[PDB]
RNA sequence: AUAUUGGCGAGAGACCGAUAGCGAACAAGUACAGUGAUGGAAAGAUGAAAAGAACUUUGAAAAGAGAGUGAAAAAGUACGUGAAAUUGUUGAAAGGGAAGGGCAUUUGAUCAGACA
RNA sequence: CGUGGAGGUCAGUGACGAAGCCUAGACCGUAAGGUCGGGUCGAACGGCCUCUAGUGCAGAUCUUGGUGGUAGUAGCAAAUAUUCAAAUGAGAACUUUGAAGACUGAAGUGGGGAAAGGUUCCACGUCAACAGCAGUUGGACGUGGGUUAGUCGAUCCUAAGAGAUGGGGAAGCUCCGUUUCAAAGGCCUGAUUUUAUGCAGGCCACCAUCGAAAGGGAAUCCGGUUAAGAUUCCGGAACCUGG
RNA sequence: AAACUUUCAACAACGGAUCUCUUGGUUCUCGCAUCGAUGAAGAACGCAGCGAAAUGCGAUACGUAAUGUGAAUUGCAGAAUUCCGUGAAUCAUCGAAUCUUUGAACGCACAUUGCGCCCCUUGGUAUUCCAGGGGGCAUGCCUGUUUGAGCGUCAUU
């Protein structure tokens, strides 16, 4: 059992460096979002506030 | 050479037919030769090693000790002699796994079907 | 362990019902053992069996139905042939081998007659 | 492979101060998505003249 | 589980899905030779079904669960 | 008014489990299923979508008939049982 | 929603019973490439669609 | 006679060798996103054998220090080789509003050749 | 001159250390570059004569991955507010109990529900990660426990509307249409004494089906009880439909 | 003078390039013809002594019967006859069976684990009511049988 216990905190750490609040946090980051970078703005109605 | 057509000699088929073999095609390539005394005794080259035979360690670091097999371990393609072990730190003991190639054979355990492979591979037997 | 496939063969169909009941009755009561214990290895055996028996059974049925429709035709579909679908559907071997009158006296009158060119 | 490379269904974004003009994967969510695709020079590209 | 085998004279099983109110109360009366006043049925929220079996009066639920082992 | 605050009021499903693909994609208003064609007699794929049949051809499944034709082929067919030679 | 539907239920049954980590003993298998379960959900993180 | 980027069983390569080669060498059309059509990744390598470090001693513990297994822990489940950006410590050196470069020599450090 | 593979050749070098990497140590070539020593490491690699190409990078607002300066800085300031002892603990501005101080003030920071989520609900263990400070605590992690119905709902009916069949269009996937140019189908008693229902013979013309967990709708209430469940289990007392 | 800044080496970091690997891909050749109303392809839920997934299978559920080989399986347990043999195994082969709820989907129906009718049979003082068990009930078309329909029409009484 310790040897099979060790064996969790050995495989846990990956996760942990990432700040993975579990071993089921597979949130994925966009490399480049659409929307920040997609546009031109000039007078008239804007993207944003 | 190779002279047919059925017959692969390619690498990466030799490898991924060994390493994913069924249990009954790890039986004939964990296979032991026999020893001078018993060469002459039956007539027969080699032998797939069983669980109950005694056997010479004749090549590695164990050169020399002699026991019977424990139990033929298919699934590390391994044999586990027994009286050859080591010893860890806390005293307990864990067995070696052992190539059966590097075995040789010195004694047979004998029922009726291996006496008939015997009579088909043309043994002497007695 | 557990039963055997030959030794049931020659038991009777009042002794192979009678074999069936007494064994649920083992795999009740390890079912119950099965939680008190941690580990029950038995049940494993025990299930096996009762498998063995539905086979023995259902084959004595089965082989009776077979020599009941033996000589006779229309037997029932799941004992026919499974062969496949396509070949199930298709020409006899023979309807396709018959040919119509005419062509009956041309193949008696001129075979493939056997020769050969050396002399 | 003919078809290696291709398959994929990205398209350009447009002319911004701060990105490219590579057609980018569509969609998101995948890590993929916002990746250069369909040039030789691109990480899952096809390559230069596909050998024939 | 073991608290309602004592005061409300009720046995508790675990019931294959396919069966309903009816089924249970016939097979109850045919393992354990006896009679049961009313019958009540859960689906347990891991897939399976649960069937809380009131004994009549005269028979008591103490006694049965020795036969079967379970106390 | 058009961003977040009106992505608080969707709470209604369009969609619901389909019976034949299981895949969330039956339309309830149309009574169709948008990605398996379902109550059609036909299973929709298209030749445009490429990855869409590769998703749901033959061989992804279990093939619980097709797994033994190949090797009931290879013997012919037969009947009976072996003799015990 | 707690006035659900059959078919909408045996599905949480399906995803309450894969809630749970990788048994300990399968760490001890010969040629064991698993460590983690990585599909691994959770209620608060991803939603399961139904 | 002829067609065949599908299925099934075979044989081969002056092809690619883990950002390459199919999207996928691994629990890959998986995880994940979208109401949906569809979109769609990342991720191979301890050693011959786990022999995966008993015990001793500090600390609440993680871990450290010794011991110890092994040919080697400069292979310790972050595991073969571990480059550069970037950072730490020791040592040498320079420095009045940038630094670095070119030609020539001093100064300190450093280094092979060579007479028999 | 250099790199990846090919045919030759040196019976080329190699676990006594092959490639790779580091090296203000040495030499050669004007240069691309080549050779040697030292340190690291552990298993294959060169010279020459030719052959072949997915063969040389600093730039493409290049592509994927990685790391900095800025910088221990901007910041962590709406929702009036916290304080003292004790226990627990290696540890307490933050956990638990008691004593204080306040606030939401019945269109509430209260008591339940519909969509929606799917075990978060409760207990036992317990802190590497998350809770932008902390953590002994949690909607976290580990293991288990927990939803009981003749009367509450669904199921039944129809609304706006969806949609088969008879048919007619359409090369065709399929579109029209809902009582339509259709031979569209059931129920009652008997006369019963082979027992099954012949037949006495009538009546009906309405002609799928899906559509509301807020409309329509057969019928239940109090009191107890659990770590978590109830108009559902227990005790007591009633009503309804089919028989 | 330190500190600090910059350059360089040693050792240590951050990071995963290089070299050497290989159960995968790619391309060419050679042979072969075999899905389905006897219920296929796909899908949902289930099954192991200890499994979440891949893989395997269907209430006979990591399989059963048949055949071959002839002693294992393995992470731990367990079982010891199953070891001179009608016999181990996650073996191989495969000709006999099972094959939940679905799906062309087939009694009507589906966002319902909804609702019928028929036959045989068992239990409730039961041809009618309720329940349990077994086998049934789609459409288009063909050949044939059986009962019919129409002054469409022929003899006849």
């Amino acid at each position: 059992r310790s040897k099979a216990d060790r064996m969790a905190k050995m495989e846990r750490r990956e996760r942990n460096r990432h700040a993975k609040q579990g071993e089921s946090d597979r949130h994925n980051a966009v490399s480049l979002s659409k929307h920040l970078f997609s546009g031109k703005r000039g007078v008239g109605k804007t993207d944003f506030r | 050479a190779k002279q047919s057509l059925d017959v692969s000699s390619d690498r990466r088929k030799a490898r991924k037919a060994y390493f994913t073999a069924p249990s009954s095609q790890r039986r004939v390539l964990l296979s032991a030769p026999l020893s001078k005394e018993l060469r002459a005794q039956y007539g027969i080259k080699a032998l797939p090693i069983r669980r109950d035979d005694e056997v010479l360690v004749v090549r590695g670091s164990k050169k020399g000790q002699e026991g019977k097999i424990s139990s033929v371990y298919r699934l590390k393609f391994a044999v586990q002699v027994d009286k050859v072990t080591k010893e860890k730190v806390n005293g307990a003991s864990v067995p070696i796994n052992l190539h059966p190639s590097k075995l040789v054979i010195t004694k047979l355990h004998l029922d009726k079907d291996r006496k008939a492979l015997i009579q088909r591979k043309g043994g002497k037997l007695e | 362990a557990g039963v055997k496939a030959y030794e049931l063969r020659t038991k009777s169909k009042e002794q192979l019902a009678s074999q069936l009941v007494d064994l649920k009755k083992e795999l009740a009561e390890l079912k119950v053992q099965k939680l008190s214990r941690p580990s029950l290895p038995k049940i494993k055996t025990v299930r096996k069996s009762i498998a063995c028996v539905l086979t023995v059974i259902n084959e004595q049925q089965r082989e009776a139905v077979r020599q009941l429709y033996k000589g006779k035709k229309y037997q029932p579909k799941d004992l026919r042939a499974k062969k496949t679908r396509a070949l199930r559907r298709a020409l006899t071997k023979f309807e396709a081998s018959q040919v119509t009158e005419k062509q009956r006296k041309k193949q008696i009158a001129f075979p493939q007659r056997k020769y050969a060119i050396k002399a | 492979s003919e078809k290696a490379g291709h398959q994929t269904s990205a398209e350009s974004w447009g002319t911004g101060r701060a990105v490219a003009r590579i057609p980018r994967v569509g969609g998101g969510g995948t890590g993929r998505s916002g990746q250069g695709a369909f040039g030789n020079m691109c990480r899952g590209g096809r390559m230069f003249a596909p050998t024939k | 589980a073991m608290k309602k085998v004592e005061d409300g004279n009720i046995l508790v099983f675990q019931v294959s899905m396919k069966a309903n109110k009816y089924q249970i109360k016939k097979a109850v009366k045919e393992l354990y030779e006896v009679d049961v006043l009313k019958v009540n049925t859960l689906v347990r929220p891991n897939g399976t079904k649960k069937a809380y079996v009131r004994l009549t009066a005269d028979y008591d639920a103490l006694d049965i669960a020795n036969r079967i082992g379970y106390i | 008014g058009k961003g977040t605050p009106s992505f608080g009021k969707r709470h209604n499903k369009s969609h619901t489990l389909c019976n034949r693909c299981g895949r969330r994609s039956f339309h309830v208003q149309k009574k169709t299923c948008s990605s398996c064609g379902y109550p059609a007699a036909k299973t929709r794929s298209y030749n445009w979508g490429a990855k869409a049949k590769r998703r749901h051809t033959t061989g992804t499944g279990r093939m619980r008939y097709l797994k033994h034709v190949s090797r009931r082929f290879k013997n012919g067919f037969q009947t009976g049982s072996a003799s015990k030679a | 929603a707690a006035q659900k539907s059959f078919r909408i239920k045996q599905k949480m049954a399906k995803a309450k019973k894969q809630n749970r980590p990788l048994p300990q003993w399968i760490r001890l298998r010969t040629n064991n490439t698993i460590r983690y379960n990585a599909k691994r959900r959770n209620w608060r993180r991803t939603k399961m669609n139904i």
